[PDB]
């Protein structure tokens, strides 16, 4: 192997970031009970959702 | 009863479905230990190095 | 012939796979029909007057595009499943050339089933769309019957190929 | 025994696989409640009760 | 009563027996734990050939 | 002696694992016949009308079918197994001329 | 339905089967550290030049 | 033997390589969950699976 570069971790250190982020991104909507939370999630969600709430 | 069903409609554009999150949790709760299992293989891969004649 | 039978594998369960679709699709064709058939019973009592049998035929008119919508509409990898012309199509069941699996989906349509045009404005014509929604059950569930027994054959095959 | 192939494992692998088979079946007539979901179930049971459902 | 008879004969033939179907599910899942259990046995029973002069 | 003898070794062995191939398939036959025989069991019954036994009779001829596929399909080393040409063929189980031990396997 | 049935057909082309994948994973794994062995012991091997008439 | 080529050696580093490369193709689908991470595992089951996920 090459012993400077541990490449096997590194995809594994980013998918394992990909992970943790989709999970926090989930996690958020069971603490919170709203699927839109921000913007960034649905902005027609969002959009019509004020109108609705409004 | 405009607003019980502008109320509904914006319960399904908005609120959490719970059942349904509670899916894509707990299939993130499981890759995450699972990519947690395989960084921690892939930080112990390259010891196959020191054998090595060294 | 480990390689070809693990494809060939893939391609059974490739098939089950397409095939759950079609007779999921199916699944809501019954129960449009158990629902014309129920409407078609209901309208046929001449107890009704014509206004509250025109209410039911707007509910059979919009349920047989339904049918025809599902029909149309209904793909797996872009191919639609029971439009009619799923037919002739092969699953590669081993590792040699040519060791199919064949299948074949009569057309679902409310034309194929013959719903198209239920008309139920009176006791002998809405008997009549009883009759038809009738058989189409009767083929909708003959076309699931032979859905059903193919996936039969595929279930066997995996377990035999693997 | 043989480094590059793991028949143990391979034939265990195999029935695993023929196990959460029935368990995702089985799954199925309990999260339904019917026990033909599908006519692959019973092409009698599913032709006969469509009859009497009609 | 053609509708209670018929109602019970398409009940007899469809629903799901939850008691029967919950003895079914619950020897699948056994079956997957162990199964599990001996893939995952499977897969370190081939540790052996290392000590072996290596 | 030696030599010979290991070969006859690995010759049991291609017996035994042609054998598992054929002794396989045929674990299939039986979830297929176990299955015909349950089938025609229910198909029996006087409710039955024509409609719900022609139902039963799709799958009893989708499954014969594959009864056949099974038979005409198993193979080891593109010798079918179990299509009733498996027969009268000798595996060389020792180190001298035809010391042999016969397959023969009936037609499925 | 369609979405149940063709996320079932996607998974079942595209996701890691983590029991079947974890097979592969442990043969690869004794392999390299059998291969490692081996290698180590090559570099040995011509240590018998050195005993020559040197 | 000859001192100034250790060919037992180059083999054995030929065949580690062919190991640890079908080593990492394993570590990346058991990490990211994924049995086509890319094109070259299936380029059929890329493109369908992309029709599906569409």
């Amino acid at each position: 192997m090459v012993v400077q570069h541990n490449l096997t971790a590194m995809n594994a250190n980013r998918q394992l970031g990909i992970t943790t982020g989709a999970q926090a991104k989930s996690s958020e909507k069971l603490s919170s009970g709203y699927k839109i939370n921000r913007a960034a999630d649905d902005a027609a969600g969002l959009t019509i959702s004020e109108k609705m709430r409004s | 009863n405009i607003s019980e069903n502008t109320s509904s409609a914006e319960s399904r554009i908005r609120d959490t479905d719970m059942a349904e999150e509670m899916v894509e949790y707990s299939k993130n709760n499981i890759l995450a230990q699972a990519g947690q299992s395989m960084l921690a293989q892939a930080n112990q891969s390259t010891q196959g190095v020191l054998s090595l004649l060294q | 012939q480990v390689r070809g039978l693990n494809k060939a594998s893939d391609n059974a369960q490739d098939g089950v796979s397409l095939i759950q679709v079609a007779e999921g699709a199916l699944s809501e064709t019954h129960s449009i029909l158990q629902r014309m058939n129920e409407l078609a019973t209901q309208a046929a009592n001449d107890t009704n007057t014509t206004s509250d049998r025109t209410a039911v035929q707007q509910e059979i008119n919009q349920l047989a595009s339904e049918i025809t919508r599902i029909a149309s509409t209904t793909q797996f990898n872009t191919m639609n499943l029971i439009d009619g012309n799923f037919t002739s199509k092969k699953l590669q069941v081993g590792s040699l050339c040519g060791q199919a699996i064949t299948i074949d989906i009569s057309d679902m349509s409310a034309t194929g089933l013959g719903v198209s045009g239920l008309v139920v404005s009176s006791f002998s014509a809405a008997g009549k769309a009883m009759s038809a929604a009738q058989d189409a059950i009767s083929y909708v569930s003959s076309m699931r019957s032979k859905l059903g027994a193919l996936q039969n054959r595929l279930e066997h095959t995996i377990s035999n190929l693997d």
